[PDB]
RNA sequence: GCUUUUGGUCGGUGGAGUGAUUUGUUUGGUUGAUUCCGUCAACGGACGAGAUCCAAGCUGCCCAGUAGAAUUCAGAAUAAUUCUUCUCUGCGGGAUUCCUUUGUAAUUGCACAAGGUGAAAUUUUGGGCAACAGCAGGUCUGUGAUGCUCCUCAAUGUUCUGGGCGACACGCGCACUACAAUGUCAGUGAGAACAAGAAAAACGACAACCUACUUGAUCAAAAGAGUGGGGAAACCCCGUCACAUAGACUCACUUGGGACCGAGGAUUGCAAUUAUUGGUCGCGCAACGAGGAAUGUCUCGUAGGCGCAGCUCAUCAAACUGUGCCGAUUACGUCCC
């Protein structure tokens, strides 16, 4: 009786849980140059650290959720004010940049792929700690810490 | 009453509040709510604006001056830490402080002109319940611009502190300073 | 872009909906089917 | 103590150049087993006011707009 | 056993699905009503439970349809189309008096739903800029 | 809330040749009116229908100009 | 052949002068027709400033139209079709109109 | 366009005046209203107002295969059914001063208010329209729309005619706009949600418009290229905000100006010598740190903030036109300016 996000609050837990999950295993793919920023407008670099870090499991609960995407639909999800901009008025555009590398990530290790979104749905079982595990102190009940 | 009538911050206590001064007591708005923001046609007629709690009032004058602001749920943000610090700095029902904080904030008394023409004359003029209401907020939450512009180590700390000191009636609160000098403008010319 | 009813190639001429219509004015050049409501 | 809580009886009407100050009877609030009343003593106040008023006053007994 | 009703602000449409069990909990738009982000919406889209018949009245099996509205609205539109969809059942499966005594202690509450408050963004005018902002003046 | 000459006239001549309108309900007074009365607009009749109540329940304080046959 | 009508005409009393009245050609005889309601309407919106000149109020005009599109839905007579809208003489502007699908 | 946002204007017969002219068109009360009632040497009529209109709001009927919900049956992760709640739209309902308040005012009247019912409560709301007189108001750069009278072939005509300007740097003076300097997003890095009016295309030839998908991707970004349907109900992930995600800053001209700047590089196309840019990345040390007098415009989904298309458009929005999101304090007043 659990589903994906919709039991969760997956703002920064369902990734973040799925995060440590994706780096502390092995098994997943960060190709190599991180020195070039992510999205839109932005000089700041990249970010502090963990560029990636932020990046796939977007691509799997943005996958999930709103089924049938790619490359186009999925920067919705990546947000800027795109303000850099030079004493104009600032306007809004999505990163197509990154996006297939991003989602070939999911295209290996058992998350479906060309077309669709996944396989065995991981999302919920590996997920399916969050309201049995919590990192913040997580109220739960009296019983679960 | 099992969280049903009774209201809450988040969780919080609206029931044992009363307004202290007779003056502009019994029309303020005694707490039933639970966030202060809310959406009707606020002020269709004219005074309406009695009606609904001061933690609106306040969470709705709460932002003037805007630049890219959010306003209610970034003031409600605010006063989620604001009446935290208040109450447990000052052992009370914050709802109570704030409460208390509007009336020792407005004069009560003021000096127009009532010249004629050009003619900058006096008169000593005698302050109605609804502008000891209105003037609190809209000065007291001014102080915190001012307090809060550059200097702050401070970040929200500054509406606590106007609200601490305006319901202790310190003179330090830009809230009551002005309350009184306007009465030195007052007594004064009568 | 000279457009429709005159040598113009100026009063700059809507493009909107590809009706070129700006030479003698969309005012005096109507039964379009336009209408003034709003 | 300096408050002395009367009720605004009517308004005596609209008072000066700008809209902004009304002329108003005020009804002393304190009630005492002598009652004092003044009765009346007309008063001019700053902004909006209504029907039933509660016009604490901080300097009592000054006549009002008289004069002018 | 079922309804079925609409929620409105401004553009914002919410609409209220009906199915019946009285252990449940809801969904947000698209979402359980304890994980909506802006607490401060949260305590509000309690109102229309918590508020009136906390537990008493309704734990029934309810989702949402809300689309044409920013955030907010969309806030404001869910919770009328929950108190018109549960006075919505009262009517439909019980009693007036049990619908008579939860509809007033709304009454009493606020318009929680008496209706949509009907207010629409005005249509850009003229010259005027915005709508009722003039284009300034110079060398007046 | 001001009622034109329009308003006001045709509303006499209706209450002068019309007694069927007699309740001070505006809806029952308002539904003899429309198919009597050609106004071509709703609110004239919905003027209308206010002011012919008016006549006829002040008929029953007096005399009123366009006195009935009576 | 469920065939298909698309009527789209702007003026008064056309749109309805169609395809409320000339299908009970077919509506009222051995045509079954399946009736749909008319889709949305449209205005075409241009905006021009009233001054032939520069000198100005700084006034604008807005010039609207109205399309109003009816879809009405068949079974298939075969030939009655061009029969069917052949009955009818009465409009102008209106849409002719000739679909297959399915 | 303006006088002109207001409520004004005109005549016939009659009356007063030698006459220009005047009465009608008024004291008074009320209304946004020359709007009403009353009074009336005027009586009966014409315009303007109103009302018709247009869109927005609640609603009926029709209706869905180019709208989208309910349910059961089986399947992954603890495809059949019936419908109109949601959407579509033509024509209709609804609003009226309707009860109440011995209310204000008042034997009449015309009405007003606080309150009630209702989606809406007082020209419901935002507009379009709009008299009569005028202005040497603007346009001879809109137009085979036009009077003169200048030009008429090394032309003031024409040139997909060639090149240059219209746009230049004395910080000059001025109007309107965009940026913003904070710890109230505040700067930025990520993450969660959700909107709406609107557009999209080619003939005297054998597709030139958009956008979704996925390759460009063993290595920047923007690019390049191939496939796919749309003639428009092909589309819905816009920022403001939400985030305590335990993120980074951190008594400062600064982890906030983006100006000036020289180097590469992709792009529209006859040609860009700055066309332009999620293009990089250097310059930051250019002002700048709540703005002197003076000045702007509005009152409820309103200002303000935010942003999106459209129009121009081969290329370019700090412009305008329109849509939507966030959403305010102050007066519900006076005539002082």
């Amino acid at each position: 009786k659990i589903h994906r996000i919709g039991k969760r609050k997956g703002a920064s837990l369902k990734d973040v849980s799925a995060w440590r999950w994706i780096k502390t295993a092995a098994r997943h793919f960060k190709q190599e140059g991180k020195i070039f920023v992510p999205n839109c407008t932005e000089i700041m670099k990249s970010s502090h650290g963990r560029e990636r870090a932020p990046q796939n499991p977007d691509w799997y609960y943005i996958r999930c959720a709103a089924v049938l995407r790619a490359i186009y639909l999925r920067p919705g999800v990546g947000y800027g004010g795109l303000s850099k901009r030079f004493g104009n008025k600032k306007n809004y555009g999505s990163r197509p940049e990154h996006t297939v590398t991003s989602s070939t990530g999911p295209l290996h290790w058992a998350c479906k792929s060309l077309t669709k979104l996944g396989l065995v749905e991981p999302g919920a079982q590996s997920g399916q700690r969050l309201t049995r595990k919590g990192h913040k102190f997580a109220d739960s009940l009296a019983f679960q810490v | 009453m099992s969280s049903k009538t009774p209201k809450l911050f988040n969780k919080w206590s609206f029931e044992g509040l009363e307004t202290s001064e007779l003056a502009l007591r019994d029309h303020i708005s005694t707490t039933a709510a639970y966030v202060p923001h809310t959406s009707g046609r606020w002020q269709k007629r004219r005074f309406y604006k009695a009606r609904m709690p001061i933690v609106e009032r306040l969470a709705n004058g709460l932002m003037f001056k805007g630049r890219g602001n959010g306003r209610k749920l970034q003031a409600a943000r605010l006063l989620k830490h604001t009446l935290e610090i208040i109450h447990l700095l000052t052992d009370e029902n914050p709802l109570q402080v704030v409460v208390d904080a509007v009336s020792k904030g407005a004069p009560r008394e003021d000096s127009t002109r009532v010249g004629s023409g050009g003619v900058v004359r006096r008169q000593a003029v005698d302050v109605s319940p609804m502008r000891r209401v209105n003037e609190a907020i809209y000065q007291m939450c001014k102080g915190a611009r001012e307090a809060a512009f550059r200097n702050l180590k401070s970040m929200p700390e500054c509406l606590a502190d106007e609200i601490v000191n305006a319901s202790k009636g310190s003179s330090n609160s830009y809230a009551i300073k002005k309350k009184d000098e306007v009465e030195r403008v007052a007594k004064a010319n009568r | 872009r000279c457009c429709v009813i005159c040598s113009n190639q100026k009063a700059l001429i809507r493009k909107y909906e590809l009706n070129v219509c700006r030479q003698c004015f969309r005012e005096n050049a109507e039964h379009i089917g336009f209408t003034k409501l709003r | 103590d300096q408050a002395q809580v009367g009720l605004i009886i009517k308004v005596l009407g609209r008072t000066g150049s700008r809209g902004n100050v009304t002329q108003v009877r005020v009804r002393l609030m304190a009630e005492a087993g002598s009652p004092d009343y003044n009765r009346t003593i007309v008063r001019n106040v700053k902004g909006p006011c209504k029907e039933n008023d509660m016009l604490s006053l901080m300097e009592t007994e000054r006549e009002a707009r008289r004069l002018k | 056993k079922q309804v079925q009703t609409f929620g409105k602000k401004k553009t914002a449409i919410a609409v209220a699905t009906v199915t019946k069990a009285a252990q449940c909990n809801i969904k947000v738009n698209g979402v359980p009503l304890q994980q909506i982000l802006p607490d401060t919406l949260r305590a509000k889209i309690m109102e229309a439970i918590t508020v009136v018949g906390s537990k008493y009245y309704s734990r029934l099996r309810i989702d949402v349809a809300v689309h044409g509205g920013g955030q907010v609205s969309q806030a404001y539109a869910a919770r009328q189309a929950i108190a018109k969809g549960l006075i919505a059942f009262f009517q439909k499966y019980h009693n007036e008096v049990e619908k008579a005594a939860l509809k007033d202690k709304f009454l009493a509450y606020d318009k929680f739903l008496l209706i949509a408050d009907p207010r629409r963004c005005e249509p850009k005018k003229w010259g005027r800029h915005s709508a009722r902002t003039r284009f300034t003046k110079s060398y007046r | 809330k001001i009622r034109t000459k329009t308003v006001k006239r045709a509303s006499r001549q209706v209450v002068e040749k019309y007694y069927s309108k007699l309740n001070f309900d505006f809806y029952q007074n308002k539904r003899v009116v429309m198919d009597v009365t050609i106004a071509e607009s709703k609110k004239l009749k919905n003027k209308i229908a206010g002011y012919a109540t008016h006549i006829m329940k002040r008929l029953a304080r007096g005399p009123v100009r366009g006195i009935s046959l009576k | 052949q469920t065939v298909r009508l698309t009527i789209t005409s702007r003026n008064a009393k056309a749109v309805e002068s169609v395809t409320s009245q000339l299908l009970t050609r077919a509506r009222d005889e051995k045509v079954t027709i399946h009736g749909p309601v008319r889709l949305p309407t449209r205005t075409l919106k241009i905006t021009t400033r009233k001054t032939p000149c520069g000198n100005g109020t700084n006034t604008w005009d807005t010039f609207e139209l109205k399309i109003y599109k009816r879809i009405i839905d068949l079974h298939a007579p075969t030939e009655q079709v061009k029969k069917i809208t052949s009955f009818t003489m009465e409009s102008g502007v209106d849409v002719s109109i000739t679909i297959l699908d399915r």
